[PDB]
């Protein structure tokens, strides 16, 4: 319990 | 004493997204760790220090997000 979420996000290219 | 953390590779649906060449970073430029996102989140165990998370290729489709500096504190504190 507790321990930190990084999260990075990769969007999509239009295609 | 080191410092448990997770870091998810995510797409914009919430959801852990495989295939991503990544780096971790320290504040020196010491590359701490590479490896491919694998679908699932990842554990660091880390000491004090500032760190950045770095994009090398995102799987194919994706963009490559913005890098990620966070600090681990003296005291177990993560600040992003």
């Amino acid at each position: 319990r507790g321990v930190p979420h990084i999260v990075m996000v990769d969007a999509y290219k239009r295609y | 004493s080191a410092t448990h953390i997770k870091f998810s590779k995510r797409d914009e649906d919430g959801r852990e997204l495989a295939g991503a060449t990544m780096e971790l970073r320290d504040s020196s430029g010491k590359t701490i760790s590479t490896w491919i996102s694998d679908g699932h989140v990842k554990d660091f165990y880390l000491y004090p220090g500032k760190y950045t998370f770095v994009e090398t290729a995102a799987p194919d489709g994706y963009e490559v997000a913005t890098p990620i500096e966070f600090t681990v504190n003296e005291d177990g504190q993560v600040t992003v």
